[PDB]
C-alpha cells in the first residue's frame, strides 16, 4: 500500500530506481481519493459548527502559547496547525475566499467538503472522478445562472444607508461584536462610505486605521474622522489640546543639516569655531522662525528633534509630535488636507494642514498617552478606535470589523444582493434539481449530488440552532416550491417567520457566486489527484 | 561588466552589446572575426575592426544564443551545433566528432 | 571469484553486465513509465509530490513530475532526459515520448532475452523511425491559402487540444482563445519572456483576463504615495533606470570644507542636484514615472504635489514589457527626456486585484506584449494553470511557425503502426520481427487513452485497426461517447512536428539504453 | 589547428538536425535593445565598458 515498488530484478542483482526509495510512500487511485476525501470532511466537519448566528468559536494556541479565540473560518484554518497537503488545500481555499471576497470563508470549507463526501459515494458507485467534476462544474454554473436570477439590487447611495446597515449586520450577526451590532455595523459602513472613490471604483484599506486599546467597554468603540496617532506631545510642558490645529507637516528632524554624502568640516583656528557655534544656534533659530512664519499651530515630525528646538518650539507657543510614522504622516496630511513638507524652506502657508481639534487621551492608570486629530473639514481617511475588556475581543472585533468592511466593500463593487440563511442555496439545489431532469443519465447523479451538497448550509444553520435538520430544511423546501419564494431560509434567530427578505438576512451575490465557484475548482482539483509521493522520511 | 551609463549610450546609438566573460571566447571571436582585444575604450582603428556576414539573437530550442555567421565558405574558425534528445548522447557525438 | 591480493580497481565498484543487466534497464525504464502513464489524455489525473521540505507540488506535466522525481538508476534517468528534451524542443507530448520509449523497450525484451544482437534492433528501430517520420511529413495535412480566419481557426484548435488534458479543461476554449490572442501580438522572435504571467489569489477561472497592455503588482510604495492620483486617461509613461533618492554622490566621494558657508552650500547642492533631476522628469511632461531603482519618500511627496504617479523597484522584465507595449525606453539619465522616449498608453489604472493592488496599462494600439492575470484558490492551481497555459503557448508558436498538423487521440499512431505493418510484411524477415515489435509498441498511446478514460482498450483497437486497414487517416478514440471516431473532423489537431519528435527522441532514448551492456558505478567520494 | 573547431551542443532535435556553421555560437543573450545585425562591425573591448 506503500514503499513504491520492491522487486529487487528477477535476476537478483540490486535494482535502485528513485534516490531513497526505501522510505518513501506512495498512494495511487481509489485510495488516495478516499484519503483526500477523509481529510477534506474531518476538516469541514470540524468548520461546520462555527457557521451561522449561533456558531460556536474556536480558540486557537501557537507555538508561543498565544491564544486567540475566533470565529473567522480563514483564520482558524491559518492559524490550524496542518501537515495532510488536502487540509492545506481546503486553508488555502479559505484564505482565497478571504482574499477575493472577505466574508463566507467558513461555507467555502463546508460546501467544499459536502462536494467531496458526495463524490466519495459517486466513486463507490463506479463512476470515473472526471465524469463527477464536469458534472459539479455544470452544475455550479446553473447554480450560478439562478443566483443571478434570484438577485436583488440595493442602494449604495450616502444619503439612505439602512440596506447597507441591513447588510453589516447580517455579516456580524455570527461574531461575538453582536453586543453592539447596529453600532458596530453604522461605524462599518461610515468607515467604508467616506474613504471611497464614488464611481464604483475601488475603496482603498489604507485609508482605515483600525487601533484596539484595551480597557474601557466594547460600546466604547467608536469612529474617528481622523487619525489616532500612539504618540502625544514633545515637551511635558506643552498644552495638552489645540483648537483649530493649523498642522504643520514635516519630514525633516529639528536638526542642523547633515549631507548625506561622506563630509567633513575642518575647524583650523578658534574663529572656526565661534563660527561653527553661532551656525548651529542660528539654524535652531532660523528653522523654529521659519516654522512660526506660516502660522501654524501644531508641527508634526517624523525622525524626532532635540533639546534645543523642543524648548524653542516650547517657547514659542508651537506644540509639536515627533517621531511620527510614515504611514502616520500620511494619513495625517490626507486627513487635515495638508502637504508633506521635506524642509523648513519650503514650508509656506498653503501647505499646513487644518484640524478641528488635536488632543493628547489618557487611558486610565496606565501612562499611556494617545493623540486625537479629528474634526476635520473634508477628512478622506478615516480611523476606527476599539476598546474592550481583554486583547482578545479586541482582536476578534477588529477582524469582525475587516468582514464588515469587506462586505461593505463588495457592495459597492455590485449592489445585488442575495437573502441568505440558507434561502439562496435552497434555491439553487432546486434550480440544478430541475436541471437534472432535463438531462442525459449519467450526468444527473453528479448533479443530483451537487443539490444534496448544496443543501448541507441550511441543514448546518439549522443544526448549529437546536431544530431538527433534515424534517427543518423539508419544511422550507416544500415551501419554496409551493410559493415562489426564494427568501425563505433557516430561522435560526427563531423570530418566528421564515422570510429572510423580511428579517433583513442579506448577502452579497458576489460573495455567494465566488464560493460556489472556487468550493467548485478545488473540489475539481482534489478529484483530479490520483497519486501521492511523501517522503515518507519522518524527519526531525 | 557593461556599466548602466555605457549601456544606455549604447542603447542610443543602436549598437549591439556582447559580453563574453571567459577570455578563451573573445580571443576565439577575435580570430574569427579578425578583430583585436583593445585595452581601452578608444574607438577602433581600421586594422583593428572586425567584420562579419551576420551577428543576430537567435533561439535553438529553449536556449538563446548570439550567432557570428559568416556567409563565405571559409573563415579561421567554424562550430558544429549539435542537436540531440539526452546530453549524454550530445556527448558522445562530441568524442565522434574530436 | 578469485582475491587477488591488490584489486584493480577501487572497492565497492560494483560491475553488472551481459543480458540480465539490459534487461533490467528494461525493466527500469518500465518502471518510470508507469509513475506517468495515468496523467494521459482528457481523462488523465494530476499527481501529487512531496518534496524533503514538505512543499507539495501537484502537475499533470510529465516532464515536471518526472524532474520532480530523483530518478537515479543510470539507465532510467535517459527517460527523464528525452522527457526535458521534448518540453525545451516542443512544449507538449512529454508524456508520449516516454510512454513510446519504454513501449519499444518492453516490445524488444523478449528478443533480448534470447540473445538476439542488439545492433539489429537499434538498426531496426532507426529504420522504423525514418520511415515513421517520413510518412508523418507525407501525410500531415497543410492550410495552402494563407487565410487569417482559418489560421487563427486552426492555432485556436491545437491550443483547445493541447488544453483538453488539465484541469483548465472546462475553460478550455477561453484560454485557447486568450492564449492564441496573447500569441499574435509578439512580432517577430515569439518570446516567451514579452508574455507576462501574474499568479493572483482568490477568484474563478473564468476571473482570468488578458490585458492588452502591462500589469504588475505594486512595489513598497513610500509616505506620500497615497495622494497620488491613481487614474489617468491619457498619460506620457516615463520609463527610466535611476535612483530618485537623496544620497551620496558617489560611494568614494568625499567633501572637505572649512567654512560654515560651504557647508549650508553643499547641502543645498544636495538637494539641487534632487530637484533638478525631478524637475527634469516633470517638465518632460510625463505623468507616470516608472524605474528599476529605488524611489525615495522626497520624489514621491514631489510627484504627488504635481498630480503625477511613481514607483520604484519595478522588475527589470516588468519594464522590458512596459516598454514593448508603451513604446518609450529605459532612460538611465534625465538630461535628454525628448517626446521620443517616452511611453505612451491609453488609460493607466491602479485597482484592487484580489486582496493586492496591481497597476494596469491598457489602451496600447502597438503593443508587442501582453500580460495573463490567473486567478485561482491555491497556489498549486495556479501554477498548474500556468503550466498548462506554457504548453499552450508553445503549441501556438511552433503553429505560427508552420501550420502543418494531424489528428490526435492515437489516429496518427494506428495509421504509423499500419505503415509499418505493411512495411516489414515485404522485408526478409530478421528485421521483420524488430519492425512489427515497433508498429505494435506504437499502438500504446490509444490504448493508455482507453484505459485512462476507463473503456475497453482491446475492443476500441480492434475497432480502429479495422477501420484503418478499410480506409481512414484520422481515426481515433473518442472518449466522450465511449468508441472511436474521425478526429480529424472532431478537431483534435497538433502540430505534426510534436510527434515527429516524440517518435525521434523515443527512438534514440531506445537505441542507447539498447546500446549499453555494462553499468560500472564507482563508490561514492 | 584542433581548436579551431567548435562544438555547441542544444538539446532538443535529434542529431540528424546538426548543422555547421561558419562562426561561432553563443549560449548567452544580448545587454542592449539591438538583437540583429546584417552588416556588422565587430569592434572588440577586452576592458570593462
Ligand atoms: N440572522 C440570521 N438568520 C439566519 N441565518 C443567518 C443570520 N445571520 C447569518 N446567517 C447565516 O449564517 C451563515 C454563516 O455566516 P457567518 O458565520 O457570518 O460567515 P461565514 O459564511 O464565513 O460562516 C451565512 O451563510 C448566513 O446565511
Ligand atoms: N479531445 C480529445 N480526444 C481524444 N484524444 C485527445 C483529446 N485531447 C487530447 N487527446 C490526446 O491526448 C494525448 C496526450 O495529450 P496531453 O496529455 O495534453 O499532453 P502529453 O502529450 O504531453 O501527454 C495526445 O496525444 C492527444 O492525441
Ligand atoms: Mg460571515
Ligand atoms: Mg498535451
Amino acid at each position: 500500500a506503500s514503499m513504491g515498488t520492491l522487486a529487487f530484478d528477477e535476476y537478483g542483482r540490486p535494482f535502485l530506481i528513485i534516490k531513497d526509495q526505501d522510505r518513501k510512500s506512495r498512494l495511487m487511485g481509489l485510495e488516495a481519493l478516499k484519503s483526500h476525501i477523509m481529510a477534506a470532511k474531518a476538516v469541514a466537519n470540524t468548520m461546520r459548527t462555527s457557521l451561522g448566528p449561533n456558531g460556536l468559536d474556536k480558540m486557537m494556541v501557537d507555538k508561543d502559547g498565544d491564544v486567540t479565540v475566533t470565529n473567522d473560518g480563514a483564520t482558524i484554518l491559518s492559524m490550524m496547525d496542518v501537515d495532510h497537503q488536502i487540509a492545506k488545500l481546503m486553508v488555502e481555499l479559505s484564505k482565497s475566499q478571504d482574499d477575493e471576497i472577505g466574508d463566507g470563508t467558513t461555507g467555502v470549507v463546508v460546501l467544499a467538503g459536502a462536494l467531496l463526501e458526495e463524490a466519495e459515494q459517486l466513486l463507490d458507485r463506479g463512476i470515473h472522478p472526471i465524469r463527477i467534476a464536469d458534472g459539479y462544474e455544470q452544475a455550479a454554473r446553473v447554480a450560478i445562472e439562478h443566483l443571478d436570477k434570484i438577485s436583488d439590487s440595493v442602494l449604495v447611495d450616502i444619503k439612505d444607508t439602512e440596506p447597507l446597515i441591513q447588510t453589516a449586520k447580517t455579516t456580524l450577526g455570527s461574531k461575538v461584536v453582536n453586543s453592539c451590532h447596529r453600532q458596530m455595523a453604522e461605524i462599518a459602513v461610515n468607515a467604508v462610505l467616506t474613504v471611497a472613490d464614488m464611481e464604483r471604483r475601488d475603496v482603498d484599506f489604507e485609508l482605515i486605521k483600525v487601533e484596539g486599546k484595551v480597557g474601557g467597554r466594547l460600546e466604547d468603540t467608536k469612529l474617528i474622522k481622523g487619525v489616532i496617532v500612539d504618540k502625544d506631545f514633545s515637551h511635558p510642558q506643552m498644552p495638552k489640546k489645540v483648537e483649530d490645529a493649523k498642522i504643520a507637516i514635516l519630514t525633516c528632524p529639528f536638526e542642523p543639516p547633515k549631507p548625506k554624502t561622506k563630509h567633513k568640516l575642518d575647524v583650523t583656528s578658534v574663529e572656526d569655531y565661534k563660527a561653527l557655534q553661532k551656525y548651529e544656534k542660528e539654524k535652531f533659530e532660523e528653522m523654529i522662525q521659519q516654522i512660526k512664519e506660516t502660522g501654524a499651530n501644531l508641527a508634526i515630525c517624523q525622525w524626532g528633534f532635540d533639546d534645543e528646538a523642543n524648548h524653542l518650539l516650547l517657547q514659542n507657543n508651537l506644540p509639536a509630535v515627533r517621531w511620527v510614522g510614515g504611514p502616520e504622516i500620511e494619513l495625517i496630511a490626507i486627513a487635515t488636507g495638508g502637504r508633506i513638507v521635506p524642509r523648513f524652506s519650503e514650508l509656506t502657508a498653503e501647505k499646513l494642514g487644518f484640524a478641528g481639534l488635536v488632543q493628547e487621551i489618557s487611558f486610565g492608570t496606565t501612562k499611556d498617552k494617545m493623540l486625537v486629530i479629528e474634526q476635520c473639514k473634508n477628512s478622506r481617511a478615516v480611523t476606527i478606535f476599539i476598546r474592550g475588556g481583554n486583547k482578545m475581543i479586541i482582536e476578534e472585533a477588529k477582524r469582525s470589523l475587516h468582514d464588515a468592511l469587506c462586505v461593505i466593500r463588495n457592495l459597492i463593487r455590485d449592489n445585488r444582493v442575495v437573502y441568505g440563511g440558507g434561502a439562496a442555496e435552497i434555491s439553487c439545489a432546486l434550480a440544478v434539481s430541475q436541471e437534472a431532469d432535463k438531462c442525459p443519465t449519467l450526468e444527473q447523479y453528479a448533479m443530483r449530488a451537487f443539490a444534496d451538497a448544496l443543501e448541507v448550509i441550511p441543514m448546518a444553520l439549522s443544526e448549529n440552532s437546536g431544530m431538527n435538520p433534515i424534517q427543518t430544511m423539508t419544511e422550507v423546501r416544500a415551501r419554496q416550491v409551493k410559493e415562489m419564494n426564494p427568501a425563505l431560509g433557516i430561522d435560526c434567530l427563531h423570530k418566528g417567520t421564515n422570510d429572510m427578505k423580511q428579517q433583513h438576512v442579506i448577502e452579497t451575490l458576489i460573495g455567494k457566486k465566488q464560493q460556489i465557484s472556487l468550493a467548485t475548482q478545488m473540489v475539481r482539483m482534489i478529484l483530479k489527484i490520483d497519486d501521492i509521493r511523501k517522503p515518507g522520511e519522518s524527519e526531525e | 561588466k557593461v556599466a548602466d551609463m555605457a549601456l544606455h549610450y549604447a542603447n542610443k546609438y543602436n549598437i549591439m552589446l556582447v559580453r563574453l566573460n571567459s577570455k578563451w571566447d573573445l580571443r576565439r571571436l577575435c580570430k574569427t572575426v579578425g578583430a583585436t582585444a583593445l585595452p581601452r575604450l578608444t574607438p577602433p582603428v581600421l586594422e583593428e575592426m572586425g567584420h562579419c556576414d551576420s551577428v543576430y539573437l537567435s533561439e535553438v530550442g529553449d536556449t538563446q544564443v548570439v550567432v557570428f555567421k559568416h556567409e563565405k565558405e571559409d573563415g579561421a574558425i567554424s562550430t558544429i551545433v549539435l542537436r540531440g534528445s539526452t546530453d549524454n548522447l550530445m556527448d558522445d557525438i562530441e568524442r565522434a566528432v574530436d | 571469484m578469485m582475491p587477488t591480493p591488490v584489486i584493480l580497481l577501487k572497492e565497492g565498484t560494483d560491475s553488472s553486465q551481459g543480458i540480465p543487466q539490459l534487461v533490467s534497464n528494461i525493466s527500469a525504464c518500465q518502471v518510470i513509465a508507469e509513475a506517468v502513464r495515468t496523467t494521459l489524455g482528457p481523462r488523465g489525473m494530476d499527481k501529487l509530490i512531496v518534496d524533503g521540505r514538505g512543499k507539495a507540488t501537484i502537475s499533470n506535466d510529465g516532464a515536471t513530475i518526472l524532474k520532480l522525481l530523483d530518478v537515479v538508476h543510470p539507465a532510467a534517468k535517459t527517460l527523464v532526459d528525452i522527457a526535458k528534451s521534448q518540453d525545451a524542443e516542443v512544449g507538449d507530448g512529454t508524456t508520449s515520448v516516454t510512454l513510446l520509449a519504454a513501449e519499444f523497450l518492453k516490445q524488444v525484451k523478449p528478443y533480448v532475452e534470447e540473445g538476439l544482437h542488439p545492433q539489429i534492433i537499434i538498426r531496426a528501430f532507426r529504420t522504423a523511425t525514418q520511415l515513421a517520420v517520413n510518412k508523418i511529413k507525407e501525410i500531415a495535412v497543410t492550410v495552402k491559402k494563407a487565410d487569417k480566419v482559418e489560421q487563427r481557426k486552426l492555432l485556436e484548435k491545437c491550443a483547445m487540444t493541447a488544453l483538453s488534458s488539465k484541469l483548465i479543461s472546462q475553460q478550455k476554449a477561453f484560454f485557447a482563445k486568450m492564449v492564441v490572442d496573447a500569441v499574435m501580438m509578439l512580432d517577430d522572435l515569439l518570446q516567451l519572456k514579452m508574455i507576462g504571467i501574474k499568479k493572483v489569489q482568490g477568484g474563478a477561472l473564468e476571473d482570468s483576463q488578458l490585458v492588452a497592455g502591462v500589469a504588475f503588482k505594486k512595489t513598497f510604495s513610500y509616505a506620500g504615495f497615497e495622494m497620488q492620483p491613481k487614474k489617468y486617461h491619457n498619460p506620457k509613461i516615463a520609463l527610466l533606470n535611476v535612483e530618485l533618492e537623496l544620497k551620496a554622490e558617489k560611494d568614494n566621494a568625499e567633501i572637505r570644507v572649512h567654512t560654515v558657508e560651504d557647508y549650508q552650500a553643499i547641502v543645498d547642492a544636495e538637494w539641487n542636484i534632487l530637484y533638478d533631476k525631478l524637475e527634469k522628469i516633470h517638465h518632460s511632461g510625463a505623468k507616470v514615472v516608472l524605474s528599476k531603482l529605488p524611489i525615495g519618500d522626497v520624489a514621491t511627496q514631489y510627484f504627488a504635489d504635481r498630480d503625477m504617479f511613481c514607483a520604484g523597484r519595478v522588475p527589470e522584465e516588468d519594464l522590458k514589457r512596459t516598454m514593448m507595449a508603451c513604446g518609450g525606453s529605459i532612460q538611465t539619465s534625465v538630461n535628454a527626456l525628448s517626446a521620443d522616449v517616452l511611453g505612451r498608453c491609453q488609460v493607466f489604472e491602479e485597482t484592487q486585484i484580489g486582496g493586492e493592488r496591481y497597476n494596469f496599462f491598457t489602451g496600447c494600439p502597438k503593443a508587442k506584449t501582453c500580460t495573463f492575470i490567473l486567478r485561482g484558490g491555491a497556489e498549486q492551481f495556479m501554477e498548474e494553470t500556468e503550466r498548462s497555459l506554457h504548453d499552450a503557448i508553445m503549441i501556438v508558436r511552433r503553429a505560427i511557425k508552420n501550420d502543418s498538423v494531424v489528428a490526435g487521440g492515437g489516429a496518427i499512431e494506428m495509421e504509423l503502426s499500419k505503415y509499418l505493418r505493411d512495411y516489414s510484411r515485404t522485408i526478409p524477415g530478421k528485421q521483420q520481427l524488430l519492425i512489427g515489435a515497433y508498429a505494435k509498441a506504437l499502438e500504446i498511446i490509444p490504448r493508455q487513452l482507453c484505459d485512462n478514460a476507463g473503456f475497453d482498450a482491446t475492443n476500441i483497437l480492434n475497432k480502429l485497426r479495422a477501420r484503418h486497414a478499410q480506409g481512414g487517416t484520422w481515426y481515433g478514440v473518442d472518449i466522450n461517447n465511449e468508441d472511436i471516431a474521425d478526429n480529424f473532423e472532431a478537431f483534435v489537431w497538433e502540430p505534426a512536428m510534436v510527434r515527429i519528435n516524440a517518435l525521434t527522441a523515443a527512438s534514440e532514448a531506445a537505441c542507447l539504453i539498447v546500446s549499453v551492456d555494462e553499468t560500472i558505478k564507482n563508490p561514492r567520494s | 589547428n584542433v581548436d579551431n573547431i567548435r562544438v555547441c551542443k542544444i538539446l532538443g532535435s535529434g542529431i540528424s538536425s546538426s548543422s555547421v556553421l561558419h562562426g561561432m555560437v553563443f549560449k548567452k543573450e544580448t545587454e542592449g535593445d539591438v538583437t540583429s545585425v546584417k552588416d556588422a562591425k565587430i569592434a572588440v573591448y577586452s576592458c570593462p565598458f
